[PDB]
């Protein structure tokens, strides 16, 4: 029994491939192989073209009050600041725009084959 | 990006995660998609750690402990990192060039995957 | 070497902190009425009985304590085994052992 | 007719008339070995010529009035024919009190003021209340403010609304100028030379050389060096009171690295004590006090208060007291509070030109108001209702 | 630059996590308050009183270089700041960053 080889290198070498997120683009918009076994032809072709969110719907839902509580089953301003509120509403608008853009980006790609095709073609 | 001052998952399962990030220019409270809680637990993120979270992907990187806690023990095997200087929320518009070969090799093999076949791959 | 229990270290720390509130270190050059503790005990001041003197005391800091050398003040990686005092170098350890370790000279 | 404004601090008494200027006079008696039978009172310390080995007789212990005889003597000297010639029967007095003043001390104050001197009317307030009044007079648009009173014996942090004090959120830090001076004495005595009998000189040294560091560990690294690169290290010549009346710092061009000087000047070399002593205000745990520092305490006091009022409190941080005169104090406080404050809330820290006399100016301003007569408690009302109504009217 | 702690172990205490470690040189002795990661590192590599070990503070890399009561105990300061210089070939950088655990290919071919 021998001790292992301790190979020592510069700490900067281990960060050679590392790129800060603010310096690189999202490669998930080109991820085709990641959709296999997870995304179906139904989702890409029939559902999403019909049930994509719109900015108008998102804004309406965000601005509207909370929905009424679900019924139980039955067996049958001195301290107000204008600048702070303007900042907060600008932040809310930015958040809603980000939500819309991310929801559009994360369902843009359609699978090459899809779950249905693979399941049909996969014999026991 | 910033030091974690609070990490509270909100139960309805977890409806959302409320996180508190601190920088030299202030503190911000963020509501996280519940899928990021798994990434935070995998990265072993606790209060006092300096992390960054990607808004578009939810990726979490724990880049060490804050140097304000460097004296909490006399001998720990920890990497202590300065507190970030700018704002918690950082926006940058970038132009990056990629080639078709990069997308080809990116789609030649799968990435990640918690299945046994993916891990063995 | 000898080792000092927690009570001795706490007493030393309390004595050092109390010495910082002393009016003078010497005696009266002429050489020939209450105190704060008497006032507190006469006030019969109870915790959680509204805002008062005791409840106004600052709580423990969130940031951990930073060690400094008891001899020169620069940061100190080392802790003296005998008394728990912090120190940063062999010279500082020798000075601390000669001066204020064990017996308080 | 006239109104007397007094800030009975544990270190300096800010005494003056409402129609006149302000005077800063030490509120303690002195004894020295150069005088066999002679006790100096208040500003008489200027008469002595060898303040080395000076003995202090204080009327305040831990920031509260505990010795009544010396305080009575100091007041009699200040109110006597030599200083101000106060006509007690036709004068109103505004005198400040420590926060959370004990019931016994308040009763003694009322009894002494209304019987031994027989003032026409007395208004007992806190220095923070006067500072808040002055700040609101200066800034009419602000509805809330937070006052940091870093004084001789303590440092309170008190938030004030327009006409009310938030008693719930008052936080006291047991670090003051007395503690800093004693710590500097102890450090110098342990390291270079014994100065434990030189409280006056060490206090002047602290006032002259100490400063608040923006980067603590960078300054520590700079101080640890030897040679030209050690810009922090300076040489101080202590006053011998024979040919050097007052202490001074040697110019950097005149500094000698070896430390030996042909002139027989007693030179005190301070390198890391310049910012280690002031750092106790921001980090009490450095010396062993398990208490939060000034910025963390400010943030805690604000965050205890309701959410709607928090941005207003964050916008009106005011620094008062002697310890606030350290170089870099305001910048350090602002930086730390900005680091701790939520990013959506703006942070503004204001250091007045004379933080010592802020409370006195506030008292003068509140004296000039047309609502002054309603605030005070008269002696005629004192005879029957006084002892209860003094507690009722005064928001101590 | 790295901080290297080299000394002789005097006493190691671990309690259910908190722990203490006492190290000595020929000129000074010290007790350390240990963190969780260093406690785990010292538990994984069996360290007992009398062993002469060196610790890399940032990584917890503990290597036992003998026992003293055989290597003489270190003389000077326990904690030393050292400047470490590495000359790394471009091939080494490429192989290390080619894949996870890719440095093994520097030793077993398989690049
Ligand atoms: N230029 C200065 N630099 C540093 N400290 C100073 C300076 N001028 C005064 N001080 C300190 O200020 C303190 C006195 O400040 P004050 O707030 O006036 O004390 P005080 O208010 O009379 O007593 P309290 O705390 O209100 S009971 C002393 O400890 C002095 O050392
Ligand atoms: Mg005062
Ligand atoms: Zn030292
Ligand atoms: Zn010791």
């Amino acid at each position: 029994i021998t001790p292992g080889i301790c190979f020592s290198t510069a700490s900067l070498v281990l960060r050679a491939t590392d790129v800060h997120p603010l310096q690189r683009i999202d490669m998930g918009r080109f991820d085709l192989i990641g959709l296999e076994g997870r995304v179906s032809r139904y989702e890409a072709d029939t559902f999403l073209p019909r049930h994509r969110l719109s900015r108008r719907v998102l804004l309406e839902v965000a601005t509207a009050p909370d929905p009424p509580p679900r019924p139980k089953p039955v067996k049958m301003s001195p301290f107000y600041l204008d600048s702070l509120e303007e900042k907060r509403k600008r932040q809310r608008s930015e958040r809603l725009e980000r939500i819309f853009q991310l929801s559009e980006a994360h369902g843009a790609l359609a699978p090459v084959y899809g779950t249905e095709v693979l399941d049909f073609c996969t014999l026991p | 990006e910033g030091e974690v001052t609070e990490l509270t998952p909100c139960e309805t399962t977890i409806s959302h995660v409320i996180i508190g990030l601190k920088t030299a220019k202030g503190t911000k409270q963020l509501k996280l998609d519940p899928s990021i809680f798994e990434s935070l637990q995998k990265e072993r993120v606790e209060a006092g750690d300096v992390i960054y979270i990607e808004a578009n992907s939810g990726a979490v990187k724990r880049q060490g402990r804050c140097d304000t806690y460097a004296t909490e023990f006399d001998l720990e095997a920890e990497e202590y990192v300065p507190l970030p200087k700018g704002d918690v929320h950082k926006k940058k518009e970038i132009i990056q060039d990629v080639t078709l070969h990069d997308l080809d090799v990116a789609n030649a093999r799968p990435q990640g995957g918690q299945d046994i076949l993916s891990m063995m791959g | 070497r000898r080792v000092l229990d927690r009570a001795a270290r706490q007493r030393r720390i309390n004595r050092q902190l109390e010495a910082l509130e002393n009016d003078n270190f010497q005696d009266d050059p002429h050489a020939g009425r209450k105190n704060f503790q008497a006032l507190l005990e006469e006030q019969n001041l109870s915790v959680a009985e509204g805002p008062n003197y005791l409840t106004a005391c600052a709580g423990p800091p969130s940031r951990p304590q930073r060690p400094f050398c008891a001899v020169c003040g620069f940061p100190s990686p080392y802790t003296c085994v005998s008394c728990g005092a912090r120190y940063c170098t062999v010279r500082c350890l020798g000075t601390h052992q000669e001066t204020r370790c064990l017996k308080w000279t | 007719m006239t109104t007397l404004v007094l800030d009975n601090g544990a270190y300096n008494a800010k005494i003056g008339y409402s129609h006149e200027n302000v005077s800063v006079i030490p509120n303690c008696q002195f004894r020295s070995k150069t005088a066999r039978l002679k006790t100096f009172t208040a500003n008489q310390i200027d008469e002595i010529k060898d303040p080395s080995g000076l003995f202090y007789i204080l009327p305040f212990q831990k920031g509260y009035l505990v010795n009544w005889d010396v305080q009575r003597q100091v007041w009699d000297y200040l109110f006597g024919k030599e200083m101000y010639q106060v006509d007690f029967l036709d004068t109103n007095i505004i005198i400040t009190e420590p926060y959370f003043n004990f019931t016994s001390i308040q009763e003694s104050m009322n009894e002494i003021l209304f019987e031994e001197y027989q003032f026409q009317a007395v208004l007992r307030v806190n220095a923070g209340a006067l500072s808040a009044h002055r700040y609101f007079r200066d800034n009419p648009s602000e509805l809330c403010c937070i006052i940091v009173d870093s004084g001789y014996s303590f440092t309170h942090i008190v938030p004030y609304c327009r006409s009310k004090k938030k008693k719930e959120a008052i936080i006291r830090i047991n670090v003051g100028g007395k503690l800093l001076t004693n710590h500097l004495k102890e450090i110098i005595s342990y390291r270079q030379l014994h100065v434990m009998d030189e409280t006056h000189v060490i206090n002047q040294v602290k006032e002259d050389v100490c400063y608040v560091s923006q980067d603590f560990y960078r300054d520590m690294d700079i101080a640890k060096l030897k040679g030209e690169e050690n810009t922090v290290m300076i040489d101080y010549v202590l006053p011998d009171f024979s040919t050097i009346k007052k202490g001074f710092c040697k110019p950097r061009e005149e500094m000698v690295l070896s430390g030996k000087y042909k002139s027989g000047e007693q030179i005190l070399r301070l390198a890391n004590e310049r910012f280690a002593v002031p750092e106790i205000l921001f980090n009490p745990s450095d010396i062993g006090i398990q208490e939060m520092g000034i910025p963390e305490a400010i943030v805690y006091s604000i965050q205890n208060l309701p959410e709607e009022m928090q941005p207003h409190f964050f916008k009106n941080i005011v620094l008062t007291g002697g310890n606030s005169l350290f170089p870099g104090f305001r910048d350090r406080v602002y930086s730390e509070v900005r680091c701790l404050t939520p990013t959506d809330y703006d942070v503004s820290v204001v250091l007045p030109e004379n933080p010592i006399t802020y409370a006195w100016e506030g008292g003068k301003l509140i004296s000039e108001n047309d609502d002054f007569e309603d605030m005070v408690v008269t002696r005629e009302d004192y005879e029957e209702n006084g002892h209860s109504v003094c507690e009722e009217k005064f928001d101590i | 630059e790295t901080e290297i702690i080299e000394g002789e172990v005097v006493e190691i205490q671990i309690d259910r996590k908190v722990g203490k470690l006492t190290l000595k040189t020929t000129e000074m002795e010290t007790i350390y308050d240990l963190g969780t990661k260093m406690i785990e590192s010292l538990t994984k590599d069996k360290v007992q009183a009398g062993d002469v070990i060196t610790i890399d503070k940032a990584t917890g890399k503990i290597s036992k270089l003998g026992r003293s009561f055989f290597v003489q105990c270190p003389d000077g300061e326990l904690q030393k700041r050292k400047e470490v210089v590495h000359t790394v070939s471009l091939h080494e950088i490429d192989v290390i960053n080619s894949r996870t655990q890719g440095f093994l290919a520097l030793f077993s071919g398989d690049t």
